[PDB]
């Protein structure tokens, strides 16, 4: 009966678009990040059911890997955005949290596909300078002879010690993501403690859609 | 600790894979090409079968 | 799995009215569903047909463009309207639920059926013999004729086999050659050389007595051959 | 003491060293100098299997060639029909994320898994029609990477975990466990006897098992770099794994030892699917470039090139009576050789 | 190109020299 | 009036070596792209076919106007036949009406995506070049019918001149001329650099309401406003003779001379526009860039 064998396909195929055309209204996410960062402020894989300005977005948080990461990334091509979380407040896990970066900006699947930044519990950070022990953020001596960009407005009422260690920190974030790649992706550092992350995520999403929009349009 | 313990199993395990027989390749690789050559006419990827009798066309 | 029909009964000739089945146990959306008529004492007839999703609705030649098959998966009711009551529409309506795909089981479940009395160039069905006696415990084996062969181009025929004990619907039996139903004995097989078709049982048991039915599925039109009766 | 443990580890595995070493003779190569070369073989795509939403990641033929299990990224398990290209079955996945699908050889019951950590078995031949998770495994905590049909009530499935996992499908609960790897093993494959499986992960190692004994019996580290899928020869006491090095090695369960290694100076990137034929004189492997290559087990040679695909392969699989071959990639197309 | 359909000497001799459009 | 224009000889001279400059420059500029959009196959997405499409109606033009402008210079005889004769009106026309629908449909195109959250041989897009490709045809059939050779005597020659009829033979072509510099004008210039405008701007009030941002904008300004001065003179030069054109002063030995100056000029320079795109596409695009 291949009518009937027939009609049962176009049945099938014409659910797969209904269900997979909703699937694209619906814009993926992918989170990571080290343990120590407040990955959940913002089983195994967990997946967060959230929507602003009439798209929703799908949040996949990981769980249970103990360090491997450089091929069940493999899955995650197609999301259109990676959001970063660094613990920006102890300086310990600075260093291994920056390999980690190296590791997924040079990956041999990660190479068309843009990060987004959230250095969490920047407000840890800041009361840390403030007060004592801390030094050089336990860095290279070349922080000494950094000196704070003018190029960008400081929020207002702010400490220019603190200024200078965030700062600081984007520089080599931003020295780190140009090292490679050239202009295939674009990381996109900010900042996060915060009820303005879903607006602030939302604009860095329309900003990669914009821009591989018009990549592929080679103008 | 668990260090040892992780230690004495690998150790065993080795001598465990170190008491298993083993033949010489020779061996082996005339009975793989025999059984190769022995299935090579029942291999459609080998020798294609002709459209009449092809499922697909 | 459980199929209801309700409506029917006594009805003046020429008059309209509804048939509703009630279907659960089984996603209605995905089962195609069919219409047979058994009018009394005589042999089986496909009425109508409805597939998944109203797609294509077919109906039998006799009654072509005259009834009306309907069905609605929300409210998992089927319909079936009847426009107009002859002395040949009084018969023991049975709704068919079925899918179509490979290693499908078509016909598989026939619900119980409601009663409803009044007041050319298609294959046909027939069957060497009416009716025999079989003593319990032996082996029976009954034969099939078809005006065309079966045996479509892509390897398989489409000889279907029942079972209707008396006072139940029919059940299915065999399907297809050289493979068995589900729910049923492994005593039957079945085997076809593309113009006689035959059907053998292995041991015949108490419940196994019934009258047996023979449809095929080449050609929409799925005419029913005529039962062979069973008595012990 | 301690260090006495690691002493003698060290000369356990100097010994099987040298019985390595002393065991090969000669190698194959010499020996098949002799044999005809299978010359250069060229397949058309005899079915473009349309209708994938999303990437394709794996797949699995079925007892017979005509029934295809195709496993995607958008979280839907769907049955082709390989002849006649019509929609089988779909069944929706719980988790969109999934990374294997393994088919029964009895037909009754298909399985899936990926990075949701669930081996969901779903059964096929319901009363009801549609298809229904028969039950979930969640005994692994890691991803799942591959997952084997023993029989109906038999599954034997690999994970991030490094260990790989033998479950029974009346209980649910797992009946052996491997763990004598040290890396998250991926690739799974089943003799054709189902007595023995091996399988491979990322520590550069092959390992052969017995289901029931639940210890390992053979060890293969021949590889240079992480290595991705590996499959059993059709008669039952070889195997050959691909490896993101761009390289392709077979082995031998009685030799112990590695035979050939497929290699060539033009390939760059790794392989992401190995599959024989029905006799094992092609053996074919799916890469990571838009491509896919075919090889001859014996001679190490190129046979042909399998294009078609305008996306990275995933997977690859062949029919048991090795009438067709089906090789899936991220287009979403399923593509059908022979 | 060419105005009215007299003699147009300059008119015809310029749309003879003139651009192919 | 000492002749229409008797070719001065440095005007020939100034088109025969910047025609041929720009010929080159265009043979190579567009066939590379179509080269590129052919050879690999990952480019070959929406926008891709519509590029490639206006770049091989770049190639038509270039390959049948350049090498019979240029020749008029030389010489002017037409000796190519009647069949012919009428064969480089209709296919320049066609050769053309594909480009300046193409920056349209480019135009379509690149607004849908920027005013759109969700990106990644679409149908639509395939519809949509399968309608400019025989509309552009449809629109220039008139000039098929109409174009004719005609003797003319002057002062003793055997010139074969080359114009439009003034018999019209249909009466639907007597309205084609008189509406022949309007139609033009309004189909190539008016409707097509409305549209192109209007909706790039949105797509920019869209894309800006951000230095990539700032620098695409100005290179698609660019492109339009260089459209716009490349095809000007020669769409100017006939504006000029259906406005002021009279026959009661004796200034049309100089009037034709001047139109004549504008039409060479004019042509070559829109020759120019059909190759300035695949160098605009190389300096803008890093996709491209790269794949040179």
């Amino acid at each position: 009966e291949d009518k009937a064998a027939a009609e049962r396909s176009k049945m099938i195929d014409k659910n797969l678009r209904e269900d997979g055309e909703k699937a694209r209204r619906t814009l993926r996410l992918l989170l990571l990040g080290a343990d120590n960062s407040g990955k959940s402020t913002i089983s195994g894989i967990f997946e967060t059911k959230f929507q602003v300005d009439k798209v929703n977005f799908h949040m996949f948080d990981v769980g249970g890997q103990r360090d491997e990461r450089r091929k069940w990334i493999q899955c995650f091509n197609d999301v259109t955005a990676i959001i970063f979380v660094v613990d920006s407040s102890d300086y310990n896990r600075l260093q291994e949290a920056l390999n980690d970066f190296k590791s997924i900006w040079n990956n041999r699947w990660l190479r068309t596909i843009s990060v987004i930044l959230f250095l969490n519990k920047q407000d840890l950070l800041a009361e840390k300078v403030l007060a004592g022990k801390s030094k050089i953020e336990d860095y290279f001596p070349e922080f000494a002879r950094y000196t704070t960009p003018e190029d960008a407005t400081p929020e207002p009422g702010e400490d220019p010690r603190v200024t200078r260690a965030k700062y600081f920190i984007r520089k080599e974030f931003v020295d780190i993501s140009t090292a490679s790649g050239d202009g295939r992706h674009i990381c996109y550092p900010h900042f996060t403690c915060d009820t303005e992350n879903a607006r602030r995520i939302f604009n860095d999403c329309k900003d990669i859609i914009l821009q591989m929009n018009l990549r592929e349009y080679n103008l | 600790t668990a260090s040892i313990a992780q230690a004495r199993k690998l150790v065993e395990q080795l001598k465990m894979e170190a008491n298993i027989d083993r033949i010489k390749v020779s061996k082996a690789a005339a009975d793989l090409m025999a059984y190769c050559e022995a299935h090579a006419k029942e291999d459609p990827l080998l020798t294609p079968v002709p459209a009449s009798e092809n499922p697909f066309r | 799995v459980q199929l209801v029909e309700s409506g029917g009964g006594l009805v003046q000739p020429g008059g309209s009215r509804k048939l509703s089945c009630s279907a659960s146990g089984f996603a209605f959306s995905s089962f195609g569903m069919h219409w047979v008529r058994q009018a009394p004492e005589k042999g089986l007839e496909w009425v109508a047909y409805i597939s998944s999703g109203s797609g294509t609705i077919y109906y039998a030649d006799t009654v072509k463009g005259r009834f009306t098959i309907s069905r609605d998966d929300p409210k998992n009711t089927l319909f079936l309207q009847m426009t107009s009551l002859r002395s040949e529409d009084t018969a023991m309506y049975y709704c068919v639920r079925s899918i179509y795909y490979y290693g499908s089981s078509p016909f598989d479940f026939w619900g119980q059926g409601t009663t409803l009395t009044v007041s050319s160039a298609d294959i046909v069905m027939t069957q060497a013999t009416s009716s025999v006696p079989v003593t319990p415990g032996e082996s029976v084996s009954i034969s099939c004729r078809s005006s065309k062969s079966l045996l479509h181009s892509n390897g398989n025929t489409y000889l279907y086999w029942f079972l209707q004990r008396p006072g139940q619907s029919p059940q299915l039996l065999i399907y297809r050659m050289s493979n068995l139903a589900s729910g049923v004995p492994d005593r039957f097989s079945g085997s076809g050389s593309g113009t006689a078709f035959t059907l053998t049982i292995s041991r015949l048991e108490a419940e196994d007595v019934g009258v047996y039915y023979c449809m095929q599925h080449l050609e929409y039109p799925l005419t029913f051959g005529a039962g062979t009766k069973l008595e012990l | 003491e301690l260090d006495q443990l690691r002493q003698e580890a060290e000369q356990l595995k100097n010994q099987i060293r040298d019985a390595r070493k002393a065991c090969a003779d000669a190698t194959l190569s010499q020996i098949t100098n002799n044999i005809d070369p299978v010359g250069r073989i060229q397949m058309r795509t005899r079915r473009t299997l349309r209708g994938h939403l999303a990437k394709i990641y794996a797949m699995h033929w079925g007892t017979d060639s005509r029934l295809l299990v195709s496993a995607s990224q958008d979280g839907k398990l769907i049955i082709w029909d390989s002849y006649t290209t019509n929609k089988v079955h779909a069944i929706p996945l719980r988790s969109s994320w999934v990374m294997t699908c393994a088919y029964a050889p009895s037909g009754n019951y298909v399985a899936c898994g990926g990075l949701d950590n669930i081996c969901s078995i779903y059964n096929l031949k319901t009363r009801e029609g549609n298809v229904r998770v028969s039950r979930e495994l969640a005994g692994h905590t890691g991803y799942l990477s591959c997952c084997r049909f023993l029989d109906d009530n038999q599954i034997v499935t690999s994970s991030g975990d490094t260990t790989c996992a033998l479950w029974d499908i009346e209980t649910g609960q797992q009946t052996t466990t491997f763990t004598g790897h040290t890396g998250d093993v991926m690739s799974l494959s089943l003799a054709p006897d189902t007595r023995l499986f091996v399988s491979g992960a990322c520590d550069a190692s092959a390992k052969l098992w017995d289901v029931r004994e639940g210890m390992c019996r053979q060890t293969f580290t021949g590889h240079e770099s992480d290595i991705n899928a590996i499959c059993f020869f059709p008669n039952g006491n070889a195997f050959a794994t691909g490896s993101d090095d761009a390289t392709c090695r077979l082995f031998d369960l009685r030799a112990d030892q590695e035979l050939m290694t497929y290699s060539h100076d033009n390939i760059i990137c790794g392989i992401t699917s190995v599959s024989f034929s029905k006799s094992g004189r092609l053996l074919l492997a799916g890469y990571d470039d838009f491509n896919c290559n075919v090889w001859d087990a014996l001679k190490a040679d190129r046979a042909g090139v399998l294009a078609g695909h305008d996306n990275r392969v995933s997977c690859l699989g062949v029919t048991d009576d090795g009438m067709a071959v089906a090789t899936g990639s991220w287009d979403s197309f399923l593509k059908i050789w022979n | 190109c060419s105005c009215s359909s007299l003699m147009d000497k300059e008119c015809v001799y310029f749309c003879h020299l003139d651009i192919i459009w | 009036c000492q002749g229409p224009i008797e070719i001065k000889e440095t005007f020939k001279y100034i088109n025969t070596v910047v025609s041929c400059l720009v010929f080159v420059l265009g043979i190579i500029g567009n066939s590379t792209l179509l080269r590129i959009i052919y050879k690999n196959k990952c480019m070959r997405n929406g926008p891709n076919i519509l590029i490639a499409s206006l770049a091989l109606g770049d190639l038509l033009h270039i390959v049948i106007d350049i090498p019979i402008n240029v020749y008029k210079l030389l010489a002017e005889d037409w000796p190519f036949g009647a069949e012919m004769c009428k064969l480089v009106p209709f296919i320049q026309k066609a050769s053309v009406g594909i480009t300046v629908l193409s920056l349209c449909a480019l135009s379509i195109d690149r607004y849908r995506a920027v005013a759109s959250w969700s990106r990644i041989v679409p149908k639509w897009t395939a519809v949509e070049i399968v309608l400019i490709w025989v509309v552009s045809v449809v629109l220039a059939v008139p000039e098929a019918i109409g174009f004719d050779i005609i003797t003319m005597d002057y002062k003793g020659s055997y010139l074969r001149i080359c114009l439009l009829h003034p018999v019209q033979k249909t009466a639907f072509m007597q309205f084609y001329k008189t509406a022949k510099d309007w139609w033009l004008f309004s189909f190539y210039f008016c409707l097509p650099l409305a549209i192109t405008a209007f909706f790039y701007t949105l797509m920019t009030c869209e894309m800006l309401r951000l230095k990539q941002r700032r620098e695409v904008a100005k290179t698609v300004f660019c492109l339009v406003l260089v459209f716009a001065l490349c095809w000007l003179p020669l769409h100017l030069s006939r504006i000029l003779k259906l406005t002021l054109y009279n026959q009661n002063d004796p200034n049309r030995c100089e009037l034709l001379s001047f139109l004549l100056v504008l039409d060479y000029i004019g042509i070559n320079m829109a020759s120019l526009n059909s190759c300035i795109n695949p160098i605009a596409l190389y300096l803008v695009s890093k996709r491209f860039k790269n794949c040179f």
